[PDB]
């Protein structure tokens, strides 16, 4: 049953380094392929004896990188799947069986989750608009260039100063001939006027609608709250995390410093510290729409699913 | 139009009652079968449920059979109970409720053809003469029941109150 | 198959994806009348759409429920089919003639969803009699329960808000608020009223009598006149012909309008808006589902040179009367319903379960 | 039995005791009869409470007593009565509501343990009133050794303020006490606004002492995000839209309110023992709880 535990370091090593899996699904995806695994090669006197492992295993996950907490989310769902097979069925050994299946049907759902938000595009944006988007969200790049089969219209991508993070989306747009534009963030406000409502990714959902965001994201919804045209954030469900935003502040991927002034700068680097998030914050008072697996939501209703999908006497976990 | 010589019910009597009154610790229950005996219903588990549920206030006068399960006559209520309940005795209430409304009708054209204006008087003369009519078959108010049994041919009983000729005239026409 | 209503209008841009429809061309032209591929209560209630007889949102549900009442109750299946498919497929294609004749608000298509939902629910060894009867008497549920028995809730409910001496302001022909207003003053609680009114479809004389035939204090003004009253109006209350996702409102062509400048004078925002309007998706913006009418019923009258005229007769002109519009959450405080004062915001989740 | 030794119990109660909040108190009070209710019925109790709470209502002029006693009221007919005797029911019943006092304790430190780790180090804490709440929720975040300042306003009526501050420097915080009037002046230099509350309105804001709104207001345009502590019993089901329509069973006690109420649009984060919040929450939970 080692072998689990040598799974779970190869894992638990390409996450505390850097980008991997460079998807978020994908992490998603190899993340409850892992829970099955400790479910699948493991046993219980009682389910708590599972609760209270996975419990320790996502500890160590989301205490290891808390800048990602995707997988925090997942062994949540999963303590939650549990809780409610224990419920059901002794309100004992078989069900098993049944939180198998559960996973498979979360997994599946899961699988389909691109595709759902595919639908809802062909309805938002009528042709010929204008939308704004920062980063490479590959749920925006489904979205939009699977609403540019029907209609035509106009994107401009701002980047991501530190990256590129917000140029490959202008390929993949130019690759589906949409005739897209590329600008340097601080022009967002140099063109905001002529917005009409920002397409943005999303790294997480916090329980409190309040986004964090790829960085260079609240001054696109500070900017749109000002204009007051809408924030169309592009976050599939699973994305959710029931972190209310106040804890500790270890809340933004402090990344290589070398990302804004590179190494090459002789001594200014002796009495010159350096700052890089990539990841921020945006209140949810500026949010709109969290178009997502079931259509259009907003603010407050996210605290609903938080309601239904982790239980919450386990956001400590 | 008092209800019957149990002016104050005892207990497993199902009365016919309506929701004069959505409440909170469970719904003001009123009904006539008892000349308006208000009280109480222990509000179920699944209407526990009744937050969410449509309009408190539609649903409020569609009357229906309880039993009674506590009792009380100085503290003034009844603890009306409906989830254990069946169909059967629902619809020995129906029957109950249509002597009741004949009842109901009989006061009424009282009232009118013998002119009694006064109401306790006349309801207690028509109370103790259902009361006579009925303690032989010891139904619940079996006054009428005899009263439509022998109208088909003998509804001359209406001889101990030689006070008015409409009475027996109202009853046997408006029968039939 | 079915005659295509032609669209009329040099349709604007921003406005393409939506049709402009009108009540000239009517649409009975070319229909075979034996009505038989086409019912004769639907089509009847078709045509009344069309030319606006029936304006009213839950007005015009109770007409189109009543409709498919009688069309059931005399409807037939065909030879061995069950019925609660076939009836799905019949009611198909007469709300797609309804679509043409009229578009269909979230109210109608609630209304046509639950129907669809009802018929389906219910199996094969339903007895024809016996089937169109259940049908009738779940219709008629369905309609006091969501159209004759909110209304009378909310009014009941919002009735002890409304103080003393406060003038509301109301916004036309929404018959529910009318029902509430009087319903309200017939309890001794007194205020004037404000009633506000836009073009074309110059209505809130709907509201307008249906008040002062009831004895209360009234006042009347166009829309863009507005900041002239709004220092003295206490309570706005609204109507609403939909609630969407996120938890907005939508009303007719005015009411967000009403809702801003409210806002900004800082009078506190009613709406009166019963659940079964309560539709499921969303509209952030206010550009994706707007039913536009007519272009050339726009105009009015300056001597006789009525400036329009000549409507399509010039060459950049694209005229436009938007219907419905949308007032984000942002604004809206109170919507008053059946199962309470709920605030704006959290409308979606308490009428989603 | 009868209600003066009701309402006179209720007095004893809050004096041998000014630490527990009036609501608390009056609710043990209301157990209390409930005891020695000496009636049997089922109904015929439901009316002897509504009128109880009806006299304390008359007699301390707090949201929190009698919305205590709606919610009590609530949760004695929560479930299935299983009536069987309208006595035994009575032994269920009040069963049910020593539970409820159970919650009802455990409140303060559920709230606290919930709340100490949302007061990021080293910046000013600005309470409003002698908030038994903030007090505990605060002397929590000090048990966790961490730093922050406090000020406290004075709420003018009565000395609120002064009294917080004589009991919260025993436990040794940097305290200093505006005078409540001067809000708009501290209001640049401290980041988060803890306040305490006296009811919760069902749409998220909520109801408070006579300073609340107004600092509430400043400290939204400045952007300086605004907290609330309030427990469960508290929400209440009054909707008002304008601070003229707050009830006037509350107003009082030449003519000068003592509580009033903030709109949903300005509080940033609730705080209650069922856990964090965001207003329109509060109203979803009220709907769903109140029952």
């Amino acid at each position: 049953g080692s072998e689990l535990s040598e799974r779970i370091e190869s894992f638990v090593e390409t996450l505390k380094r850097g980008g991997g899996p460079r998807s978020s699904e994908e992490m998603a995806r190899e993340t409850l392929g892992l829970l099955r695994q400790i479910i699948t090669d493991h046993r219980w006197s009682n389910a708590g004896e599972l609760m209270e492992l996975i419990r320790r295993e996502g500890r160590r996950m989301t205490a290891a990188q808390p800048s990602e907490t995707t997988v925090g989310n997942m062994v949540r769902r999963v303590l939650k799947i549990i809780r409610e097979e224990y419920g059901r069925l002794h309100g004992y050994a078989q069900l098993q069986s049944n939180i198998i299946e559960a996973i498979n049907e979360l997994l599946v759902e899961l699988e389909g989750t691109m595709e759902n938000i595919a639908a809802q595009a062909l309805e938002h944006i009528h042709s010929n608009e204008v939308i704004m988007t920062i980063g490479f969200s590959r749920t925006v790049e489904a979205f939009l260039k699977e609403a540019a089969r029907k209609r035509k219209f106009h994107v401009i991508v701002a980047e991501c100063a530190p990256f590129c993070q917000g140029h490959e989306m202008a390929v993949n747009l130019s690759k589906a001939g949409i005739e897209t534009t590329v600008m340097t963030d601080a022009a967002i406000f140099a063109v905001m006027s002529r917005v009409n409502k920002v397409i943005i990714g999303t790294k997480t959902i916090l329980a409190n609608g309040a986004l964090r965001a790829v960085t260079g994201t609240h001054t696109l919804a500070l900017a749109a709250k000002h204009h007051s045209t809408p924030l169309i954030v592009c976050a599939p469900m699973f994305k959710l995390s029931p972190q209310f935003p106040n804890e500790e502040d270890s809340f933004h991927k402090f990344v290589a410093p070398e990302e804004v002034l590179p190494f090459t700068e002789g001594d200014i680097l002796e009495k010159v510290s350096v700052h890089c998030p990539v990841f921020d914050y945006v209140p949810p008072e500026l949010i709109t729409l969290f178009i997502s697996n079931i259509g259009g939501n907003a603010p407050s209703y996210i605290y609903r699913l938080m309601s239904e999908l982790y239980h919450p006497d386990d956001h400590v976990l | 139009c008092r209800f019957y010589q149990h002016k104050f019910p005892e207990v497993e009597d199902v009365v016919m009652v309506n929701v004069r009154s959505i409440a909170e610790m469970g719904a003001y229950v009123s009904l006539l079968e008892y000349n308006n005996i208000e009280g109480m219903i222990l509000l179920s588990e699944l209407s526990r449920r009744r937050i969410r549920s449509i309009n408190k206030l539609i649903r409020i006068g569609r009357n229906e059979c309880v039993v009674v399960i506590r009792v009380d006559k100085e503290k003034g209520y009844i603890d009306l109970s409906k989830r254990r309940v069946s169909p059967e005795e629902a619809i020995k209430c129906e029957d109950k409720f249509t002597k009741s409304k004949t009842v109901y009708s009989i006061l009424r054209h009282v009232a009118e053809v013998l002119e009694y204006t006064k109401d306790e008087q006349l309801e207690s003369l028509f109370q103790r003469t259902a009361w006579v009519f009925d303690d032989k078959y010891k139904r619940p108010g079996y006054g009428a029941y005899d009263a439509f049994k022998h109208a088909v041919s003998d509804p001359s009983i209406l001889d101990s109150l030689d006070l008015n000729e409409d009475e027996r005239e109202v009853l046997i026409n408006n029968i039939n | 198959q079915v005659p295509t209503r032609k669209d009329y209008g040099s349709k604007v841009s921003l406005f393409s994806h939506l049709p402009q429809y009108s009540r000239q061309n009517s649409l009975t032209q070319f229909m075979s009348i034996p009505s038989s591929v086409i019912h004769p209560a639907m089509v009847r209630l078709g045509l009344q759409y069309s030319q606006g007889l029936v304006s009213g949102s839950n007005a015009r549900c109770i007409a189109l429920l009543r409709a498919l009442q009688q069309v059931i109750q005399d409807y037939t299946t065909p030879p061995n089919e069950e019925l609660s498919r076939d009836l799905v497929n019949k009611l198909k294609p007469y709300m797609s003639f309804l679509t043409q004749c009229r578009p269909l608000s979230a109210s109608m298509h609630n209304a046509i969803k639950f129907l669809n939902k009802e018929i389906t629910s219910v199996g094969s060894s339903k007895r024809e009699e016996e089937a169109k009867s259940e049908l009738r008497a779940a219709i008629d549920r369905y309609v006091q329960e969501k159209i004759v028995l909110a209304a009378q809730a909310i009014s009941r409910f919002a009735y002890q808000k409304i103080s003393n001496g406060d003038v509301i302001l109301v916004y036309g022909c929404s018959s529910l608020v009318s029902r509430i207003l009087q319903e309200a003053w017939t309890e001794g609680r007194r205020f004037r009223v404000v009633v506000v009114d836009s073009r074309p479809w110059l209505e809130g004389r709907h509201t307008l009598r249906s008040l002062v035939h009831a004895g209360v204090p009234a006042s009347y003004l166009l829309i863009p006149a507005a900041s002239y009253v709004l220092p003295e109006v206490s309570k706005v209350l609204l109507g609403a012909h939909a609630l969407l996702a996120n938890g907005s409102v939508m009303s007719r062509v005015g009411t967000a309008q009403l809702a801003l400048v409210a806002r900004a004078h800082n009078v506190p925002v009613l709406v009166c808006c019963e659940t079964y309007k309560f539709c499921e998706r969303v509209q952030t913006d206010a550009f994706v589902s707007n039913e536009l009418d007519d272009p050339d019923d726009l105009q009015c009258k300056r001597g006789e040179h009525v400036a329009l005229a000549n409507w399509q007769n010039h060459a950049s002109l694209r005229l436009l009367n938007l219907v419905y519009d949308v007032t984000p959450p942002e604004l809206v405080d109170l919507v008053i319903t059946e199962l309470g004062m709920i605030p704006c915001s959290s409308v979606p989740v308490v009428l989603r379960v | 039995m009868d209600d003066k030794e009701l309402i006179e119990y209720f007095k004893s109660q809050m004096k041998e005791d000014p630490d527990m909040a009036s609501a608390v108190a009056a609710i043990r009070t209301l157990l209390e009869f409930l005891k020695r209710d000496k009636g049997e019925t089922i109904q015929g109790l439901r009316a002897n409470l509504t009128s109880a709470i009806e006299t304390l209502c008359g007699v301390d002029s707090s949201v929190a007593v009698s919305s205590g006693g709606e919610l009590f009221l609530r949760f004695i007919s929560l479930a299935s009565l299983e009536y069987s005797d309208y006595s035994k029911c009575k032994k269920i019943m009040i069963e049910r509501g020593e539970l409820f006092l159970r919650r009802i304790s455990l409140s303060r430190n559920k709230i606290a343990d919930l709340c100490h780790t949302f007061i990021k180090d080293g910046a000013t804490i600005l309470t409003h009133a002698y908030s038994r709440v903030v007090l505990r929720v605060l002397e929590a975040a000090v048990a966790a050794k961490k730093r922050f300042s406090v000020y406290v306003t004075e709420s003018q009526p009565d000395l609120s303020g002064k009294k917080m501050a004589k009991a919260l420097c025993h436990l040794n915080v940097p305290v200093t006490v505006v005078l409540d009037a001067a809000v708009g002046y501290i209001m640049e230099k401290a980041d988060l606004v803890i306040v305490g509350a006296e009811g919760v309105v069902e749409n998220g804001g909520i109801i408070n002492k006579i300073g609340t709104n107004q600092m509430a207001v400043c400290a939204k345009a400045q952007n300086k995000p605004f907290y609330v502590v309030a427990e469960s019993f508290k929400f209440v089901r009054l909707f008002p839209l304008n601070q003229q329509d707050v009830p006037d069973k509350f107003k009082y006690k030449e003519e000068h309110p003592w509580v009033d109420y903030t709109a949903p649009s300005l509080i940033t984060l609730l705080f209650t023992d069922l856990g964090v919040l965001t207003p329109s929450a509060v109203s979803d939970e009220l709907i769903k709880l109140y029952l």
